[PDB]
RNA sequence: CAGGCCUUGACAUGCUAGGGAACCCGGGUGAAAGCCUGGGGUGCCCCGCGAGGGGAGCCCUAGCACAGGUGCUGCAUGGCCGUCGUCAGCUCGUGCCGUGAGGUGUUGGGUUAAGUCCCGCAACGAGCGCAACCCCCGCCGUUAGUUGCCAGCGGUUCGGCCGGGCACUCUAACGGGACUGCCCGCGAAAGCGGGAGGAAGGAGGGGACGACGUCUGGUCAGCAUGGCCCUUACGGCCUGGGCGACACACGUGCUACAAUGCCCACUACAAAGCGAUGCCACCCGGCAACGGGGAGCUAAUCGCAAAAAGGUGGGCCCAGUUCGGAUUGGGGUCUGCAACCCGACCCCAUGAAGCCGGAAUCGCUAGUAAUCGCGGAUCAGCCAUGCCGCGGUGAAUACG
């Protein structure tokens, strides 16, 4: 959930940005 | 104890800023450490003369100083030598070019600040406080006020039990904002410990 | 030729224009029905519509900027309302009696300190 | 000016104050003396009065003692009857020592 | 041990990491705001008297 | 052509002198675009009432900052005697540019 | 806290003395602090061709008076806050009853959110409270337009982009509005219930404002301050450690144990603030953190910026699992003299407990509760899941 760092919500509440969550 | 300060609960209406400029926010900590720093010697070295207000406006290096007294003839000195010190005292430190204008007082015993510090006094002198209260407070109403109110904190006549002396008299609508209530603290510092004096007086309802 | 309502609700705001003619209705450069799409709550919005049975006289052009997916969609039915009560005063049974206008005052209050939420204290040791 | 409230207040503010000083007013000054119908029931009255030396004249009946009276009319107090009887007289006993000798006051109207 | 230190924070002839801030009025180093150059109580306490320009009680 | 800003802080002071440089302007040559209100600029900041240990009922004030824009459309040498003189804020702050 | 040092002391001011005096650049030893030591030479007040000499600031050494103390006492205090409690209450003046403490008013009847108001009454007034004055959303208007719009003819490289325009929108300054003033019903009134008009009635919904006072409440550690206590030290510098230690127990919180769901690509809608060695557009290097260049902003004009839930269809099919992210190994990046203690971010791999929680117990009456995302302050960075603000979706129930 939104704990587990490696997702498209772990890492928008932890406020950055990873492999799973880039710049667009 | 509680009860906002009945100086910033009012500012919005009634009391205009006791310093009225402005500053972006790179400079406006500098104005402010330098508004206070000033009130800082203007409150010492002028307290003879009793100052009840010291307002300071601002727009590009000069400085209003304005300073409000009951007895500017300790301001002005002996014909224009004292002033001439206190514009030098000021630019002494700041390095603008500091004027200071002056108003009197249309009755100290209708400025709150000033009867507040003409209790604090009193008290460091061992006046019977009960006394020395209900006086101040029929001094502000036989001198043209709606209300008056006389607030002393602990230790009236050293005694190791702290008490509260309370006097008041008309009316003093602290929950309005017509009130144009006048307020100001002064301390006392007697050999028996530190004391505390609140002065309400209010003025004009509207 | 057009006709305008002032829709506007709880931070949103739409701009509703009517031309007589076919039925379609735009908002924001796109089509009613394909940007309200998966909400079964849009088709409600254009409820004092079929309580004025002009629908396919009007082709509604709107243009609502703020809010919500949703809010805009509460503003939208005051400008569908009040654009068509404009141009008609006999319009008038449907924007009082069905009760069609008013802004809805229901807007969120300010969050009070030590109130999580506005409202919902924290919680209560006591131990 | 003053908003809808305070004329709402101050009329009724005049209105009671009326109700009630219509006749309080007259005289800034106490009273030489007073005259009072049943004095048992205005005795709280008669003991201000009483308590400050103002002499007492007054209407009483059975219901009343006597006692506490310095002047007494000894006579009804209730039917309207004796009670015009001896108010007029006196407020009549009252003029004819300043002139102006009248015929009697507004007191039918539906008496009885 | 609070003069020394009020001193010693002015003083920055030491590495920039070690350069905190300090109310200006009292000694507090904690809720120091970095614009009016005071910590909480003193920035309540002028802003009630109005030597804060164009600072209000807020009321929204 | 000439862009004045308006910054301060009170909005009675900065209103009436923002009033001031449009009837002058206008009696000075070219038109001038009205006294225009942008956005004020709000800094909210929250302070615990106790000097000690409180954490609940605090006390937090704002600042409010008032824009205020006025342009006048051409530039005239007249203007230019009228303003660059006229210069009365009390505790007001004022931009130009072009 | 251990260790290594400094005493007119890190900061104030006053006075005395030969020397030098304003200041800049170093070196030796050392963990740093500290101790010792090597180099240019000064605009000043002035007798003076000059040498030279007096000398005022500042500075350096000695000495002196004293600085300094987050050392104790918040039952010695100031100031300020919490609290009962937004509770309807608390008192004074005169008169009156009482030997007096003290009543009376402020009780009684009716009404209200309320000592709100009316009617009563040996009382009649008044003060502090309540309400009112102040700010926000509201409904509308005037003034003002670089945010805004084929809203209208317009040209448009096909993006309000250009012309062009204040109608919208908004921004923000000032006003109008709502007052038991209209109708019905009860009554002596205050007043209530019911209805029309209205964006909004009977304080319209939220703020700011919390009475004499109570807790010998809290704070001498923010500060102020009475007394006490310390002074080559209870002061002061610095290197390191410590406040992060851990067999346990409580409180407050975060993420969950899953299909009203987790995961991927793609597509939409907020508000409030915030930004100069600061927020970073667009590029290229990198799975990424981030890093090389680099347009724009003094900021309704550029940037943080992506809002998320939600919309589209696609994979998991009830499985300690694609549920759940602790734990640990390995490899990195940024701020910073320094990430061992003890930082956050990033990648691979570890994939722990938990399948809804004993007894007990907490919050909320409507844009509320729940649920999702964003900012700000503090700040080099940050152990923020905290706190103060903002809004999107939006209930359940109130017999008594
Ligand atoms: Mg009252
Ligand atoms: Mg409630
Ligand atoms: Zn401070």
């Amino acid at each position: 959930g939104k704990g587990d760092r490696r997702t498209r919500r772990g890492k928008i509440w932890r406020g950055t940005y990873g492999k799973y969550r880039p710049r667009k | 104890g509680n009860k906002i300060h009945p100086i910033g609960f009012r500012l919005g209406i009634t009391r205009d800023w006791e310093s009225r400029w402005y500053a972006g926010k790179k400079q406006y900590r500098h104005l402010l450490l330098e508004d206070q720093r000033i009130r800082g010697l203007l409150e010492k070295e002028l307290y003879s003369a009793g100052l009840a207000r010291v307002d300071i406006e601002r727009a590009a290096d000069n400085v209003a100083v304005t300073v409000h007294v009951a007895k500017p003839g300790v301001v002005i000195g002996r014909g224009g030598e004292r002033i001439r010190v206190l514009r030098e005292e000021l630019a002494k430190l700041t390095g603008k070019n500091v004027a200071l204008n002056v108003q009197e007082v249309q009755n100290p015993n209708l400025s709150a600040p000033l009867v507040a510090q003409r209790v604090a006094e009193q008290i460091e002198r061992r006046f019977a406080v009960r006394r020395a209260i209900k006086q101040a407070v029929q001094r502000v109403m036989e001198s043209g006020a709606k209300g008056a109110k006389v607030i002393v904190s602990g230790r009236i006549g050293g005694a190791e039990q702290a008490r509260t002396e309370w006097a008041a008299q008309g009316r003093v609508p602290l929950h309005t904002l017509r009130a144009n209530i006048d307020y100001g603290f002064a301390l006392a510092r007697t050999t028996y410990g530190v004391l505390g004096v609140k002065a309400y007086i209010f003025l004009g309802e509207v | 030729e057009q006709y305008y309502g002032t829709g506007r609700r709880k931070e949103a705001v739409a701009r509703v224009f009517l031309r007589p003619g076919n039925g379609k209705v735009t908002v924001n450069g796109q089509d009613f029905n394909e940007y309200f799409q998966g909400l079964v709550r849009a088709v409600a919005a254009l409820e004092p519509l079929r309580a004025v049975d002009a629908l396919g006289r009007f082709d509604a052009y709107i243009t609502v900027r703020g809010g919500g997916k949703s809010g805009q969609i509460d503003a939208i039915k005051l400008g569908i309302a009040r654009a068509l009560v404009q141009y008609n005063p006999d319009y008038r049974a449907k924007l009082k009696p069905l009760g069609f206008l008013t802004r809805d005052a229901r807007v969120v209050e300010r969050k009070k300190y030590g109130k999580h939420k506005a409202r919902r204290a924290p919680q209560y040791s006591k131990r | 000016e003053r908003p809808k409230k305070e004329q709402v207040r101050l009329k009724h503010e005049l209105e009671r104050l009326q109700k009630y000083l219509s006749g309080f007013r007259l005289l800034k000054r106490l009273p030489d003396a007073i005259f009072v119908v049943d004095p048992t029931k205005e005795a709280i009255a008669v003991r201000e009065a009483r308590k400050l030396f103002i002499p007492v004249i007054a209407l009483a009946d059975t219901d009343s003692d006597p006692d506490l009276v310095d002047y007494i009319i000894p006579g009804n107090d209730d039917a309207i009857r004796s009670i015009q009887l001896i108010l007029s007289r006196a407020v009549d006993l009252i003029i004819q020592a300043r002139g102006g000798v009248v015929e009697p006051s507004p007191s039918y109207a539906l008496v009885q | 041990a609070r003069k020394a230190l009020i001193e010693k924070a002015k003083r920055t002839p030491k590495f920039k990491v070690r350069a905190y801030t300090r109310c200006v009025r009292c000694g507090r180093a904690r809720s120091v705001y970095r614009f009016f150059g005071l910590c909480r109580i003193c920035l309540r306490e002028l802003a009630h008297k109005g030597q804060l320009p164009g600072v209000r009680k807020a009321s929204w | 052509k000439i862009r004045i800003k308006l910054r301060g802080f009170d909005h009675k002071t900065l209103d009436a002198s923002a009033q001031k440089i449009v009837e002058a302007a206008r009696r000075s040559g070219a038109q001038v675009s009205g006294p225009i209100p942008l956005p004020t600029r709000v800094r909210r900041f929250t302070v615990i009432r106790g000097p000690f240990k409180h954490k609940d009922s605090r006390e937090h004030f704002e600042l409010r900052t008032h824009n205020r824009l006025v342009d006048i459309i051409n530039p005239n040498r007249k203007t230019i005697e009228q303003l660059m003189t006229l210069d009365l804020p009390t505790g007001v702050e004022i931009e130009i540019k072009t």
